[PDB]
């Protein structure tokens, strides 16, 4: 079992698509990583300067979309890949 | 034609009659063996004479004059020591740490035969040998190429040591004392270094010697054959060298051409007869 | 004994897996220096700007997932290496 | 004496070993800057935005582990050298 650290939250990233919007296969550099992911673990919550801590608003089991940086960082766990980043890199939850 | 006077008359009419030459020639081959091999180079005086070598010896001398421990002669001479076999560069001391301590817990010298050694490696060396601390050689490996590996591991089957390489999966740090050869005495001067008495089992050096030896029954230049022979001798007969001696230029040129024709007329008569 | 100021840990990194999920040895550059160790010693904690200190959440025993860079620097004590870091690069703690 | 201002700290480096972990001598880059130091003066302390100030938690006597940087500088008193950083520099407190 994994769990993060203050604000930071793990998601699994989803397949890219193989067949878009039709029969068209895509093969090559076309097919962009996918930017949809499963959230597993939340962390407690992020830290305010008085001292309180405010739990995050992504809650496990929900769909996000996440934009890919420098702050966004692999790990392979359970031989699993899976990414571990700040929450503020979160951008929406489908659904 | 197998005994030594056949071989003295045949060495001696193919010289134009000269004895000396014959005589001479007898005694090389009957000091060096079947597996060896003879060379003919200028010599410096008016007379011909006869240097055999026994066991390994190639022409790289040591990295450092400060290694010297015997001034009076000029040359490193270290008494069962170890020798440290690797097919890489060396530049930074601190891959040297570890078996470094442990042949100065050990308290015998070391021989380092590598490639190349930098210059830090190079001052930390020298300014450990004379400290007392450990008795350390280096030379560089004979050489270039494929033929460099295949002298490392000739080198490394003689002594009983492993060449430390990185394209067969060990690294220098995690080596230990059975990783490193061992022989009876190392001589180093400006030029040569030798190694004597290098502890092996037979063997390995009968398996290496039939390797080379199937090497040789599949190649083509005389160049290749002749290295593979040198390589051959150097592991199991041993290396003559004659000088010829003459007064001026013209005669020096006209005895060498006789004596290499003497050599090859005895070899052919060893092989084939008379 | 050495104890961390403020809100810095002291790891100690896991070896470097040789056979990797299955039989077949891993040499070379291959072979990345693993990112998960065993915390030694624990700083007292972050200062807020008001002055009072909270503790860190990281714990004396359990193994972290942390992110190497310019901030973590590495230190031979007991003749050992061991690599000292802000707490803000651990990233998650397993089990 | 020297007293240094808010939160800058006074050290002396330590003489860099030569043997290392045996009578092997190391002479050349090898052996690089020791990164201790006995501590010599103290600052008053860093300065809170409110306006209270709290003293630093290393004291005078013992041996602290620095990282060298841009934000240390070296000074010639006593015609010896001495270290003036910052207290943040400070990563660990020997024993």
């Amino acid at each position: 079992n994994i769990r993060p650290l203050h604000d930071r939250v793990i998601v699994k990233r989803k397949e890219v698509e193989t067949k878009s919007a039709g029969g068209i296969v895509l093969t090559g550099s076309a097919a962009a990583k996918s930017t949809r992911g499963e959230v597993l673990a939340v962390g407690n919550g992020r830290i305010l300067e008085n001292g309180e801590v405010k739990p995050l608003d992504v809650k496990v089991g929900d769909i996000v979309i996440f934009n890919d940086g420098y702050g966004v960082k692999s790990e392979k766990i359970d031989n699993e890949e899976v990414l571990i980043m700040s929450e503020s890199d979160i951008l929406a939850i489908v659904e | 034609c197998s005994d030594s006077k056949a071989i003295a008359q045949v060495g001696t009419i193919s010289a134009n009659s000269d004895e000396t030459v014959g005589k001479l020639i007898a005694e090389a081959m009957d000091k060096v063996g079947k597996e060896g091999v003879i060379t003919v180079e200028d010599g410096t005086g008016l007379q011909d004479e006869l240097d055999v070598v026994e066991g390994m010896q190639f022409d790289r001398g040591y990295l450092s004059p400060y290694f010297i421990n015997k001034p009076e002669t000029g040359a490193v001479e270290l008494e069962s020591p170890f020798i440290l076999l690797a097919d890489k560069k060396i530049s930074n001391i601190r891959e040297m740490l570890p078996v470094l301590e442990a042949v100065a817990k050990a308290g015998k010298p070391l021989l380092i035969i590598a490639e190349d050694v930098e210059g830090e490696a190079l001052a930390t060396l020298v300014v450990n040998t004379m400290r007392g601390i450990v008795k350390v050689a280096a030379v560089k490996a004979p050489g270039f190429g494929d033929r460099r590996k295949a002298m490392l591991q000739d080198i490394a089957t003689l002594t009983g040591g492993t060449v430390i390489s990185e394209e067969i999966g060990m690294e220098l740090e995690k080596a230990t004392l059975e990783d490193l050869g061992q022989a009876k005495r190392v001589v180093i001067n400006k030029d040569t270094t030798t190694i004597i008495d290098g502890v092996g089992e037979e063997a390995a050096i009968q398996g290496r010697v039939a390797q080379i030896r199937q090497q040789i029954e599949e190649a083509t230049s005389d160049y290749d054959r002749e290295k593979l022979q040198e390589r051959v001798a150097k592991l199991a007969g041993g290396v003559a060298v004659i000088k010829v001696g003459a007064a001026t230029e013209v005669e020096m040129k006209e005895k060498k051409a006789r004596v290499e024709d003497a050599l090859h007329a005895t070899r052919a008569a060893v092989e084939e007869g008379v």
